[PDB]
RNA sequence: AAUUGAAGAGUUUGAUCAUGGCUCAGAUUGAACGCUGGCGGCAGGCCUAACACAUGCAAGUCGAACGGUAACAGGAAGAAGCUUGCUUCUUUGCUGACGAGUGGCGGACGGGUGAGUAAUGUCUGGGAAACUGCCUGAUGGAGGGGGAUAACUACUGGAAACGGUAGCUAAUACCGCAUAACGUCGCAAGACCAAAGAGGGCUCUUGCCAUCGGAUGUGCCCAGAUGGGAUUAGCUAGUAGGUGGGGUAACGGCUCACCUAGGCGACGAUCCCUAGCUGGUCUGAGAGGAUGACCAGCCACACUGGAACUGAGACACGGUCCAGACUCCUACGGGAGGCAGCAGUGGGGAAUAUUGCACAAUGGGCGCAAGCCUGAUGCAGCCAUGCCGCGUGUAUGAAGAAGCCCUUCGGGUUGUAAAGUACUUUCAGCGGGGAGGAAGGGAGUAAAGUUAAUACCUUUGCUCAUUGACGUUACCCGCAGAAGAAGCACCGGCUAACUCCGUGCCAGCAGCCGCGGUAAUACGGAGGGUGCAAGCGUUAAUCGGAAUUACUGGGCGUAAAGCGCACGCAGGCGGUUUGUUAAGUCAGAUGUGAAAUCCCCGGGCUCAACCUGGGAACUGCAUCUGAUACUGGCAA
């Protein structure tokens, strides 16, 4: 139920930054952002039609640590809601909790951010929280003295933080003020072809 | 109104007794063509009025035999 | 009978078998007396019979070996035959 | 005889009881005449626990239906 | 807000276009099998033999109907080792209670199964000639007698099952009599029909009878709809109708006698084959197609065939009688039984679970109640069967370590992978805390209403104890340490993923095309990779793609397809004008279209699955009122 295997043939096989990293040093350092996986690697074949809407999908899966079934419902979801379907695929995608954790810069991974696991003063342990407009996201008193955070914080200092939310010091909150649009995110995700894949 | 229904007798031979055919027209189920179909009703006549080829008002009744629920109201038209 | 209660009912549904059959043939009884009266054909004779009859008809349905609906029926069809006799 | 009283519905350890108008003899789950107000035993706090539609329980027992000892418990702490 | 919804590909050929089948990508399942397997939540789990069934349990209850007193718990009398205060052996229904018995109510519910049933069924919509326990409203009644009988007692027959004889006794058991009308019969006059007490302290409570209502349940009738076969075309004598008698709760050939000769059928009768029906379920853009397991409604069945009895209700799963096929006990004379209740066993099968706990909750039976009963139900066990959630670490880390594997020997790749070093501790284990599912019921006291009464009773408050099968609950806190936890299929094209070695048309692969005869990305292993992941594959099965049965939505010169040609009945279709009708059609309204499910907007379990509030929807059907262009009828 996790993908806990090597994360940079992830970006490798894909062929971009999926941010899977904590960046304690460049992705060109630690591996070969170029080049897919493996001994035929450095070959690069046409892909086919199939292939491309494959890789689109994968893509915007790999990031997340989301597996196939969870992902597949996601898409249902959003075909289901009204209005654009690719658009509302990723808003639920972003409006998840355990990217939160993530973004607001408390692991360094999301893969450490997982296993770090409160949302309106309530404690929520599950990754797939779809967290709302006007929810206060924040974390616990307890676990304030571990080095993890302090390291991650340090790290997310650096990325440009989210602009349609709001993480804080100390208290260490932040408001899911509104969902985010697709200018939000970048352009960059052809969501079109992971509607086009589900829709085959 | 009081329910009634309206069609031609097709018989006349037993005593105090018509068979009278309900001709409906509707639409076929998958195909979409308006059909003919006929309900072929016996009904009483007490006096036997009616004669075959006769148009009738009918209602519906108690039993009266085995296969007769309906009696003669009026005759619309003798043929 | 496996189970005690199906065991006692056995039993009182055998006595109230008897009990019934019992009045159910007296009942049967009078009510052939009217329509052997009216066979033969005397007026007089089947009025009487009725009369003997009326009572144990209306008392078998207020007991529930008949239903009242059963002792009007025999009262109606012997009132309406005895009418037509003379 | 027709009897006011709780349908248990609801999932394993979380009952939620509906309020339902049945003859008695049915099962408790199975046929019923009318329904008239649930009752969720295990309900949050601000969630309404009870609702009951008491306008339609006076009609019933107006007509000489009964009441269950749980559902007369629940009209007592409604009003 | 609530129908935003529709993809193609491979394969005929030297090549082409078309035609046309075969095959594949998807979704789904009561699945099974193979490999693998950590946890939880929620659901599901004999699809085959309606095969046969060992054992336990699945229906009792009421002493406030009754005689009673086998229990054992009190109480009173009368006496013995006499702990000068009583245990004990005795007597006694006097009292709490209660085995057996009479009586009442229940056992027709609840639970199971799908054999039969293609229409005495089901669905939709109507109808008239009916009954209906318990519950409920109203109006009255509720008087006075009698003969029994079980238990029991004496005797007694049987191996048992189970009786026989005689005597005795009670009632809310049973039976007259009286009473008798908004009841029954009758045109009327008349005639005729009922009943039961018990309990608490005259009064209250409860029961009893009658009649008319209500409610609920059930019986009955009609129309339309609901599989296949014409290589089944005629079928029918209570048959079709009538009259009269009988019968039923009730209409009715329901039955019988007589009379008439009908009735059904190409709009498919009759016969044959298959089948429980529906809400729905799966699939589908839809129209369709497939399906009816779980949940809920209806039906049918209860070892097989038949039958009734009792009863408000049954032709009765755990009742009766008979017969039959089985099987078991026997003293050989006779007797006994029916898991398609729950659990379980054998058998069949690819395949489907424990001879569990509890009535605490909801519901059901009986009871004034307390309570008792309840394999309904609530729960627990087993199984990755499905769905949903979570874990199996996280960060760093070049030495690009070994060991792999490949290499034009430069290197490349696995691979930051491992190690090493920081850390983390969910879940599992171990130890401590702790909701909720409990409403009620029981005690005396509080006031008011009944009332001769500041009584009993009723109701509401009042206070004090107390009720949980699940359960070592959910959940919370603490401990220890990466510790206890990753597999399966695939990599020639279709189709995401390529190399080396072994083999040499062999061994083998294969869904389709194909692959293998010495440099095989196709076989087998390895290294690498791709896809899924506590699962993954395979097989089976349905719809899709398949516009490949084409209503939506196809064809027939040569691809499959125009009868050899005509006449013509049924049937389908019908030039043009006016009037009329209002069947089709259209509009509106009303009733109905169960709940669940689906969908929408919300709500609740940390989330999800799941549960749930309201809506929408249920495309239908019926009725009423209108419209009159078009189609139909009628008239000219
Ligand atoms: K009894
Ligand atoms: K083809
Ligand atoms: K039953
Ligand atoms: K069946
Ligand atoms: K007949
Ligand atoms: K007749
Ligand atoms: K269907
Ligand atoms: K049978
Ligand atoms: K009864
Ligand atoms: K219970
Ligand atoms: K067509
Ligand atoms: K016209
Ligand atoms: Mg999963
Ligand atoms: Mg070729
Ligand atoms: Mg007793
Ligand atoms: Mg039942
Ligand atoms: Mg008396
Ligand atoms: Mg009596
Ligand atoms: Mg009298
Ligand atoms: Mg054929
Ligand atoms: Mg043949
Ligand atoms: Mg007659
Ligand atoms: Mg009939
Ligand atoms: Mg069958
Ligand atoms: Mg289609
Ligand atoms: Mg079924
Ligand atoms: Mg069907
Ligand atoms: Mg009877
Ligand atoms: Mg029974
Ligand atoms: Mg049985
Ligand atoms: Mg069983
Ligand atoms: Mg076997
Ligand atoms: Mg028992
Ligand atoms: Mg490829
Ligand atoms: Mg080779
Ligand atoms: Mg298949
Ligand atoms: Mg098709
Ligand atoms: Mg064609
Ligand atoms: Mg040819
Ligand atoms: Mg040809
Ligand atoms: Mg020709
Ligand atoms: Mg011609
Ligand atoms: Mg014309
Ligand atoms: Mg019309
Ligand atoms: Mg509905
Ligand atoms: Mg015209």
């Amino acid at each position: 139920a996790r993908y806990l295997g090597p994360k940079l043939k992830l970006s490798r096989r894909e062929g971009t930054d999926l941010f899977l990293k904590s960046g304690v040093r460049a992705i060109d350092t630690k591996c070969k952002i170029e080049q897919a996986p493996g001994q035929h690697g450095a070959r690069k074949p046409r892909l086919s039609d199939y292939g491309v809407q494959l890789r689109e999908k994968q893509k915007v899966r790999r990031i997340y640590g989301v597996l196939e079934r969870q992902f597949r419902n996601y898409y249902k979801e959003a075909a289901r809601l009204k209005g654009n379907t690719g658009e509302n695929l990723l808003a639920l995608l972003e409006g998840r909790l355990d990217n939160v954790v993530y973004r607001m810069g408390f692991g360094a991974t999301r893969a450490e951010a997982r296993q770090l696991v409160m949302v309106n003063g309530r404690v929520v342990n599950i990754a797939s929280y779809q967290v709302s407009p006007n929810d206060v996201v924040s974390i616990r008193e307890k676990a304030k003295k571990q080095s993890r955070v302090k390291a991650a914080l340090e790290l997310a200092e650096q990325r440009e933080k989210p602009t349609w939310l709001e993480v804080d010091a100390g208290k260490m909150e932040g408001t899911f003020k509104r969902k985010p649009e697709r200018s939000d995110l970048s352009a960059d995700i052809n969501e079109h072809l992971i509607v086009e894949l589900y829709s085959k | 109104k009081i329910r009634t229904l309206q069609g031609r007798v097709v018989s006349d031979k037993m005593e105090k007794s018509i068979v009278v055919a309900i001709e409906r027209f509707v639409k076929h189920p998958i195909y979409g063509k308006f059909i003919k179909r006929t309900t072929k009703l016996h009904v009483h006549d007490e006096n036997n009025e009616c004669g075959i080829g006769d148009v009738v008002e009918i209602r519906e009744c108690r039993p009266l035999s085995k296969t007769k629920s309906w009696t003669l109201v009026r005759v619309v038209e003798k043929a | 009978a496996n189970i005690k209660s199906a065991k006692k009912r056995a039993i009182q549904s055998e006595k109230a078998r008897k009990h019934n059959a019992s009045r159910r043939s007296m009942m049967r009884t009078f009510i052939k007396k009217v329509y052997a009266a009216i066979e033969a054909g005397d007026k007089a004779a089947a009025q009487k019979a009725f009369n003997e009859m009326q009572p144990i008809v209306d008392r078998q349905a207020a007991k529930g070996l008949i239903h009242k609906n059963k002792a009007a029926r025999h009262k109606a069809n012997l009132t309406a035959q005895i009418n037509k006799l003379a | 005889m027709v009897t006011i009283r709780l349908a248990r519905h609801g999932a394993k350890k979380r009952p939620f009881y509906q309020v339902v108008v049945a003859d008695s003899r049915n099962a408790r789950n199975g046929r019923f005449i009318e329904r008239v107000g649930f009752f969720n035993p295990i309900a949050s706090e601000k969630e309404e626990g009870t609702r009951l539609d008491l306008d339609r329980i006076a009609h019933w027992v107006g007509q000489g239906a009964t009441i269950s000892d749980r559902v007369a418990a629940l009209i007592k702490e409604v009003n």
